[PDB]
Parts: structure tokens; C-alpha cells; sequence
């Protein structure tokens, strides 16, 4: 998964 | 002998990206859930460590050659070594003083007690301090602690990398300019390098206590419910 | 005629219920992430109604009944409820001359446009402060609100609850204790009941409506990222 | 699932 380190990693 | 433009360009680039992620002021602190002295200081210590993981996913992505690994070794990367980067990062908050991290006022002045009341032991507390004491008496220059940080954050030894010969080259490409960066830049940092290369051994051993810690916190839902999203992501065990 | 032991039993208990978990000081609000005026009050209605939702658990945790209802029955009513209990509740801090929740000082004030500011839109705020301002009017007795949120909660039209039969059956034992604590005990309360009724199908609506607008805020991971984990799994769609 | 849920119901 990992959707918020996903998104701050852009 | 003396560092290549390129070299001088890693150093750069790493001191301008920790400027852009690290506030001396800690002015950030008061948004904060705030501190209580059954783990009366877990809310903020947890709102600390989620603030600083952000701090720590910014300084990464401008570390040159991070952004290029793939979404996979970044995370993979990111999550076996933040914990490690917000111990090193931690150090300029440190004070030799009182044994504590000092950070504003009397609120955000924190002892081995108030870590304590978020759910550590000694087992934890008692070598991070003494890890903490231990880098401060380095007197690091900026270029040191910055290009300490950028080296634990690349190290190819950890789980769910998959690129180890890639990160494995940027990490030594790192090493080689801090190398360079003492030999040329720091008088009497003839045993310097090796001192540093310990401090991330001494990481790793910090690293496993803290998870195996917060394993225990994040198992009881009442503790688990006071963390963050963020915190639960990448102290996680999902792949 | 009059109320009997058991209808002025459970009315005791709720009351009871209530008093142990709404504070009217608000004084707990200075743990929760401050109020900010991008979402910007997100962090500090997160922590609200994360606060909020452990309440209503310790308010229906002592309705008579639903202690003896599946653990599954108790989590389907809860998370279908908990926002309709949270808007019931939070009627006791709403004013009608500011049109606002007063809970305590000048940061504690919230108004719509606050709410608008934790990724909130006027499709749901102007229906909500419209039911705020209806519910004020009909002057509840601290009785009937308890027994208007006992009943709300134990509504058996709700995605998954299985047990309909045992739900139906104590929400209208409920409703009967409220029907005649109005007959026998409110002067004037001769069309108050109908008027409640109709509270619970405007509060479906307003359900609805946040449901829409929290499932926006928690597809983005900026956002999703300053909900509790509570809030989370709560509004969340697991089964 | 519902861990915190089924923790706070005891
Ligand atoms: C986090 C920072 C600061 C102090 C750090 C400190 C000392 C407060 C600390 C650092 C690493 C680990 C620990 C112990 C574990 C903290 C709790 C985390 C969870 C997830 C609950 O296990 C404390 C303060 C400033 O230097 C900023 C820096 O980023
Ligand atoms: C929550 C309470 C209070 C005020 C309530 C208020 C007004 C502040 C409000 C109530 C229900 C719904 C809303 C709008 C949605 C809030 C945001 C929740 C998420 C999950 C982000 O969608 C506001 C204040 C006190 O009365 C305590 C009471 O429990």
C-alpha cells in the first residue's frame, strides 16, 4: 500500500 | 589534494536541503497535540516524530540520486531508516548540559523521562543518550551531519530494497565526498571518518530496541489510536 | 397516568450516561491540536470529533441493551450513528446568537465558516446549522435529548447490522419511555414528539451529506493523513 | 477488522 509515503514522495 | 565541483555540488545540495527541513526555532512545536508530564506524552512525541518523518521525506528526495531509485526502494529506504534519520537529526537539539533535547521552552525540553511516558524502556533510552553524547563530542561541521544523514538514509543492508547495487553506489559516492570533506576541510579529523561509520552500527542496534518497542505500543489499540497515520505507515509492517 | 419504574430506570441510567461523558467546561479541548484560522482546521475538528466518537462509545456502552447486542451489531450501529450522535450533541454548545458551538474562549468558537476550513461545504453546513437552530428551539429537557440520542443510535436501519429484530424492539421500548416522559412530564410537549421523529430523518440526510464530503477529504492522503486513527476506521468503509 | 472499536467496547 504505503498511499501517504506514496503522495509525499509526489 | 582538494573536492571536485561535483562533490562540492553533493554538499550543496545536502546543506540546502536539511536548511529547508530543519527549524533551529522549533516554532512548528506549538501545532502540536501538546505535552503531558498512562503515557501522558505519547500524543506529542508521536505529533514529533510524524512532523520530523515529513522533515525527513523532504531532505531524501533532494539527496542527489534518491529521487531516480524506483517508488519501491524509496519507501523501502525511507522505512527502514527514519528512525535512524531522526536520531541523527535530533543530535543538534541535544545538550550536553542536561542530558536533554532542547527545543523552545519548558514544554518542549525533553528528558529520557517524558520519552518514557511514551511508551520506551531504558533498554532504548539509556544507549541513545549515551549515542547522543557521543556525536555531539564530534563536533560535527554542518557537511558532516548532513552527509551522515544522506549516507544512513542510502545504506543498500536493509529490508524490502530491491536496487542494493544501485543504492550501494550512491551510498559510496557519498562516502568518498565526506572522505574528502574531512581529509580537506576538517583539521584533526584524522580519526573522524571511522568514528562516524560507528555512530551508524550503533543506529542499527538503536533502530532494532526502538521497533521492537513500538511493536508492543502499536499491538494495544489504546496506545496504537494516539499515533498518527503517517507514524502507523512507516513504522508499519505492510509491503 | 404515569411513568413506571423500568421507563424511569432507563431514564436515570441515560442521564447518568451523559453526565459521565459531555463535559460542559469543554476543558479537555486544550489537548487536541490547536484550532488554525490549506484545511487548516482539519487537525483540530479531527481531534474534536476523534474525542467526540470515544464519548458516544461511553454513552452506548450504557444504554440498556446494547451492552447484550453482538460486538458486529455494536460496531454497525456505532459507525452508522456516530456523526448523527456527534450532531445531536454538540446542540448543547450551539448558540443561537452567534449561530455558532461555543466550547469555552475565543479559540473554541466554531462557526460554519471554521468548518469550511476542515474540508467542509455549504451543501452540508447551512442544512446542519438550520437543524442546530430547529433542535435548540424545541427547549429539550436533558431527558428527552438523552433519549432522542439513545434512540437515534439504536435506529436498525443502518448497512450492517444484522439483528434488526432485537435493534427495532429496544429503540421502540425507547421510544414509548419518550413518548410518555412528554405526555406526563413536559407542559405543552403535546407535538414535541412528532418534532423529534422528524430530527432523526433530517439527521439521515445530514449523514449522508458529511459521508459524501469525508469520503472526498479521505481519498486525498494530505488530508487523510491529519484524521485520527479512530476517526479513520470509524467513517471508514472496512466490514 | 475494527481493532480501536472493539478495544474501546471492551
Ligand atoms: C525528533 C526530533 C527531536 C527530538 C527527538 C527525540 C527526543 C524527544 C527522539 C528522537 C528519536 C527517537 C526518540 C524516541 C522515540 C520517540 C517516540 C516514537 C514512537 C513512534 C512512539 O515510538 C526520541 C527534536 C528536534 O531536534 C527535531 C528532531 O527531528
Ligand atoms: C463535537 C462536538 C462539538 C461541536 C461540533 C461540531 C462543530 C465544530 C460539529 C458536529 C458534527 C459535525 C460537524 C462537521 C464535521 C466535522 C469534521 C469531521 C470530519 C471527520 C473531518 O469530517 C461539526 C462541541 C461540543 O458540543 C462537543 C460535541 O461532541
Amino acid at each position: 500500500r504505503h498511499k501517504i509515503l506514496h503522495r509525499l514522495l509526489q | 589534494h582538494m573536492l571536485s565541483d561535483e562533490q562540492m555540488q553533493i554538499i550543496n545540495s545536502l546543506v540546502e536541503a536539511h536548511h529547508k527541513t530543519y527549524d533551529d526555532s522549533y516554532s512548528d512545536f506549538v501545532r502540536f497535540r501538546p505535552p503531558v508530564r498512562r503515557l501522558s506524552m505519547l500524543p506529542h512525541l508521536a505529533d514529533l516524530v510524524s512532523y520530523s518523518i515529513q522533515k525527513v521525506i523532504g531532505f531524501a528526495k533532494m539527496i542527489p540520486g534518491f529521487r531516480d531509485l524506483t517508488a519501491e526502494d524509496q519507501i523501502a529506504l525511507l522505512k527502514s531508516s527514519a528512525i535512524e534519520i531522526i536520531m541523527l537529526r535530533s543530535n543538534q537539539s541535544f545538550s550536553l548540559e542536561d542530558m536533554s533535547w532542547s527545543c523552545g521552552g519548558p514544554d518542549f525540553k525533553y528528558c529520557i523521562n517524558d520519552v518514557t511516558k511514551a511508551g520506551h524502556t531504558l533498554e532504548l533510552l539509556e544507549p541513545l543518550v549515551k549515542f547522543q553524547v557521543g556525536l555531539k563530542k564530534l563536533k560535527l561541521h554542518e557537511e558532516e551531519h548532513v552527509l551522515l544523514m544522506a549516507i544512513c538514509l542510502l545504506s543498500p543492508d536493509r529490508p524490502g530494497v530491491q536496487d542494493h547495487v544501485r543504492i550501494e553506489a550512491l551510498q559510496d559516492r557519498l562516502c568518498d565526498v565526506l572522505q574528502a570533506y574531512i581529509r580537506i576541510q576538517h583539521p584533526g579529523g584524522r580519526l573522524l571518518y571511522a568514528k562516524m561509520i560507528q555512530k551508524l552500527a550503533d543506529l542499527r542496534s538503536l533502530n532494532e530496541e526502538h521497533s521492537k518497542q513500538y511493536r508492543s505500543l502499536s499491538f494495544q489499540p489504546e496506545h496504537s489510536m494516539q499515533l498518527t497515520p503517517l507514524v502507523l505507515e512507516v513504522f508499519g509492517s505492510e509491503v
